[PDB]
């Protein structure tokens, strides 16, 4: 996700693939699957 | 001799980035229904492809794996239409979205799908009654087509569901059940005809053919009229500048990985070519420079935003 | 001696994964009881009344209606008159509620208001129904 | 047939979170301290039952500027904003009591319990 | 070192066709003369041209035979040329004839080929009486200029053939008789002046030719007038979308066949590499397919066919 | 014993070679009796009857005149005033005689004409003429 | 001089198909049978006696429709149109026939007579 | 007029060239130098 | 494993061409400030500096000395990066001086400097308080960004002495002496708290940056304001007409010099190879051919002259 | 015997190094004294007589004002009111003097006139000085 | 501070050589013999002394033609003139007479004394 | 500044060098800084 090694050490730029990466987010995840937010009577 | 089952991915993969390179040279009516945002995430998406699919291509073609190599050329390619395709859409929504520019309104049908299928059964007539296809062969000759005539009934139904004027309406959804109930009048030539067939019903088999010819070419007559005509839009002064840099971005992508796969086919056919691997690094870069400012740039030029 | 009392060190991000659809569901509560509907979208002589922030959060024509200045401050939005009512009740209820009701007679109402509304993974949905019935 | 989206839930979120991030249709101010917060009603009703509390009242519906009360910390409402539109929760070993704080103040319950949780361990 | 007088081929044609893709870029005047089924004519008749030129290319370059790889790299030029200009001639006929299309009459004159022959005597003038070019050479500075003045009375007179004004059709006879019998003048300097010519009648031989050259000068002034200047046609959004599919298509083309060439070039240095014969390969795929979407869109855009 | 008759088997296709010749021939011979002249071309006060399938089979001038839907159905068709007509009257003989009569005079009309009616192949031929004459 | 263009003849009739081909000035429509037919007056009359005695019939000069006898084979008519536009006459072992006679029945008897030739062997 | 042979197996796509064939003709030729029409009367 | 630290200057040089490419695709408004007979200047001079920069190129891939390969490759791009400037500026005044066109304001503001100033403290804000970047840096976090608040001051005030609104001029004034008191009260920010940092005046010093920072965002929110947006020029038809050939000599000088320096690239890794030598042989004609044409394009074409 | 007297053989070109020196001050010479003055250029209503051919050697500006047809033979040129008086004094002295007299004061009004009338070394030079005080 | 352009004289007068080139505002045409010569009159006078005593004269300012007297060789004028806007006076082993007698004709007495200097050697 | 020599005898193409000479200029060349033209009094 950044550069991968190519024969006679060359590289592919993949820069692209680490800027979409700071777009979905941006360290320790936690997972909680309960209800976050008050719940509106119809 | 050798390769050469291997090859037809690259030229393939060139053709259809050869085709989706027609959808930037002038944006004037959207290429499909996608919303602004949906544009960013099929970009962002299909950026998540690409990038697999390099590190297939150079991996492969590093050491044979020929079949993985075909695939990462296929998938680099979809991925890389999947880019044109979100580029394209969103530089003309921030087109028609300036104050002094103009809308453009797609047309009603489209006048290839049913041209198609006219040609599915024009050279099927003959090919049911000369000196070169017999009889036997019924079940290619009718399938073929009749997958072609249920798209005809499903096209044309939806394109009455979009159309204002009821005439329309009306005339689509006749001209519809003209394809259907004829075809209907076919089923019947199918149930029967089987092994009893020297000249025994063949006679009524053609007769139910020629409503089912003459109603499609009545149906392709009227998707060329007025309002089904598609209209471009016009794309002020303002309007084409501030799409121009999604276009530029993307033309670049294009003609940058067109090389990047045309010299990922000589290094498929020979590795050991430290040049070549070298114009390879340097198309890589000029790929990702040429995604990351397409990706900013349909960011900053959001229709909403200043 | 002494100790220190701290919920230790560094960074911590707490994912709450139903929380989206706690938004939304929220969202369609107070559409049912009218609560800050900023719009009313009229099909054909009959009334929808919604959230205009939703209305571009799913649909990318509302999107290009309300970022559009002179007309962002518009309380009713007239489509128009070839868009089925129900069609796009169909399409509306699915924004709030993630549900899309197909029949095989409706879908032709629901999938030609879906591309009028820039919905292409809604009609997608749809093309993929008819390439399987 | 029913057909269920399973990740429409998430998309509106984040288009809404992407029209918070360009100031499209924001509809109200959240002033705390000195620091300006735009946002939409509609989704601090939904969070919130603070904001919830505050547009229902007929008096205060069509409300431009909300200035919350001083003693809020608007570090620790930014990180709770951020949460309504991203369901991110970001606690750091320093603001998780701002955080814990702010939350039942917008009568947040839920995202008070989770505090509570967190600040056990 | 070899090859070297091979090479010149390929570099002349690859700047033939830098040259006619120029014509695609933006048509909004004709480039000939052509009717639109001429335009077909000459791309099918142009395409067994191709096909036979790219055959030539590889057989050639597979073993040596480098004059018949030179023949077949201009011959394959040429063809495409032919191709670019039937195109853009199409491209321009599909444009102005939607109702909402304006038209773009040519210039009269060209004032190219009027500046070249004027710098033919111009540069002629001192070459004939300065420290540089003394006498003796009249074989040579007098016919290479005499062509000249030939064709330019030609290029006069048809020129008058073609305007409206009789006001500009007098002056172009007159401007046309003032160049010749001025060359009439000059004919009689030629007579003589031939041995006996140390200053015994050059003083008259160049009082020959000042009449020559002011005539010349006016002639040419008068080439850029009002009306003889060349107005560009409105071509309207519709027609310019019908007419890009033969762009494109004729953009691709040159695009490919310059690469195609390219390769060809460094298979003709060295054929033993196969990389380079599979980017041949690529390349002549992109090519055929360029030329067939080409001549299926002339052939669908007709100016008649809806 | 019985035997069949049939004229073999498979197909075949008979080439009349001056078939082209004698419909142009027959075409001509209508326009020298008018017969379904359905245009008349003026030339400067000078009238030209002939038919449009024809001038357009021609002259791609006279191709972009009629496909033309406004001007399709048009009875008269005027010329530029600019235009000799007996440069025209070469051109269209040519048209039904295969045959272009030129001379060292009227070459100047011919070719002027020639181009204007969009005639390449006979612009060719006169600048061929003038660049061996 | 006069310039003899040998190959006009033949980009006259290539021409005139092509505006066949693309219904382009196609003034009459030839019905047989149930199969429609549209072609130029002037190129059925240069090559057809039958249809230069219809147009040349002055109450029969502007028909848009012209419908031929019912035994009158429409396949036949076919291959006889298309010999008119392309100077190509395609004969199989079973349509031979319905060419030769339809060919009488425009009278076109060069044609007839190249079919009485092919017939015999 | 399909595909032609180069070096190491790859062809030369030649389709435009059959492309175009199918388009002037489209099996036994016989040619006829006789009168095809009816010659009408001046 | 070589060359790596050489191939960096290929690929920079690359993505310079890329960039100023983009200034070719639509001339709307003018690259700079330039006069026309200065464009001939810059033109003539760049092409002096060109020239020598390929034969570097050449002289040195062939025999190793990669660091001068590197200097080459960025002084060819540097000059042809000045080709295009001067090519797109002088194309733009060719366009405008028709009598039929129009004429295209530049922004009084670049909202791009000021974008990236923003940054410069925006993303120091949490880098000067929270467990990430601690204290002692002070030298470093407040220089880069000193500079920034410096040149925000000198585009402000440069931008106040164009516009014609005594209103705006005022403002930009006074949002220049916002950025620059706030800044001075910062400046006893350093004077103190250079080792008495244990939170005995930071609460003070980021007292400071607090008008600092929302004086910023009030010049950045009043940069994008009516009469601040640049406005496109309309290019007459024959405007377009008259300006194309120098763009299209401008394109094919960067097409070809792109492809030129890619082939160097190969060459620079393996000189061994005559049919590179030969490709570069083709590509350094084209880019002189192109040069010519550009530069014969511009002289003819002047403003003043017919 | 005999002997000719010629001055040699071939050719020879003589370069007036200081030529464009004492032409510029020339052509200063005459403005000082209002010689052929053909225009006058007012900034604010303050005039400004000086030389149209001057005036497009220097600026590109003015250049595009005269070899506008419909301009060319302008007596009086009125600037845009945003432009300083005494900023575009400096720079017309320059055009005739060589000398650019900056300070810290009037360098704002010395670039920005500058870049009206299109003068890019001038405008180069005045942000080597910004970029170094 | 006072900046020193010392490339500005030189661009200025090639500047000026650029309108000649392209006759742009060349206001006076200097008719020698038959021939034409257009240049602008600021020019003229700047380098030569006759021009500057024919322009300052109220009743010969504003002339279109300038009639040099017959006796001036016109390839020698254009050999001065063309040294006006570039600084270059070529002289050959011929025109060198016909130069200095122009040139004193002009009233430029310090072309004459180069070309008294080159015939010396 | 006109052709320089690659290896294998390739050359590279600087014709616009020397096309950007024959404008600058365009044999024996001779300096002279003394005063060229009379001076105007003020």
């Amino acid at each position: 996700p950044y550069f991968v090694e190519t024969p006679y050490g060359f590289q592919l730029d993949l820069d692209f693939v680490k800027y979409v990466d700071d777009i979905q987010k941006g360290i320790t995840t936690i997972k909680e699957m309960g209800r976050s937010i008050h719940e509106i009577p119809r | 001799p050798f390769t050469k089952h291997g090859q037809k991915e690259c030229d393939n993969a060139l053709r259809q980035l050869e085709t989706v390179r027609e959808l930037l040279e002038n944006p004037v009516q959207p290429i499909n229904d996608m919303s602004y945002f949906g544009c960013l995430d099929s970009v962002m998406e299909n950026s998540k492809v690409l990038g697999e699919a390099m590190t297939g291509i150079s991996q492969n073609a590093k050491n044979g794996n020929l079949p993985e190599f075909g695939d990462a050329i296929a998938t680099a390619s979809k991925a890389l239409c999947g880019f044109t395709e979100a580029a394209a859409q969103a530089a003309y929504l921030v087109g028609v979205s300036d104050p002094n520019s103009q809308a453009g309104q797609q047309g009603l049908v489209e006048p290839t799908q049913f041209a198609r299928a006219n040609q599915a059964i024009q050279m099927a007539c003959q090919s049911l009654g000369e000196p070169g296809c017999t009889q036997a062969q019924v079940l290619s000759a009718a399938t073929i087509v009749a997958k072609h005539t249920s798209a005809l009934c499903n096209s044309c139904r939806l394109a009455s569901a979009r159309t204002a004027n009821p005439t329309a309406k009306r005339q689509f959804v006749q001209s519809a059940k003209e394809v259907a109930n004829s075809t209907a009048n076919l089923v019947k030539t199918i149930k029967a005809l089987d092994g009893d067939f020297t000249e025994e019903n063949r006679a009524q088999c053609r007769a139910a053919t020629a409503p089912l010819l003459e109603a499609v070419d009545n149906l392709s007559a009227f998707a060329s009229n007025p309002e089904f005509s598609s209209v471009p839009a016009q794309i002020s002064p303002e309007g084409r500048a501030a799409m121009e840099p999604i276009v530029i971005s993307a033309k670049t992508m294009l003609e940058s990985a067109g090389g990047l796969i045309q010299t990922a086919r000589a290094l498929a056919v020979n590795p050991r070519d430290p040049p070549r691997w070298s114009v390879l690094a340097g198309h890589s870069r000029t790929v990702s420079d040429s995604i990351k400012k397409l990706i900013t740039s349909m960011r900053d030029k959001a229709p909403g935003q200043l | 001696s002494d100790l220190y009392l701290r919920p230790g060190g560094g960074d911590s991000q707490i994912q709450f994964t139903r929380h989206a659809s706690d938004v939304l569901l929220n969202l369609n509560r107070l559409r049912s009881r009218d609560i800050l509907t900023d719009v009313v979208i009229v099909v054909s002589r009959e009334q929808f009344r919604a959230h205009k922030t939703v209305l571009m959060a799913c649909s990318g024509l509302f999107y290009s209606i309300f970022t559009d200045q002179l007309k962002r401050n518009l309380s009713v939005i007239n489509l128009d008159p070839e868009i089925n009512p129900e069609g796009f009740n169909i399409l509306l209820d699915f924004m709030y509620t993630s549900r899309l009701n197909l029949r095989e007679g409706n879908i032709m109402a629901v999938m030609a208001t879906a591309m009028y509304l820039q919905m292409e993974h809604v009609v997608d949905t749809c093309r993929k129904f008819i390439k399987a019935s």
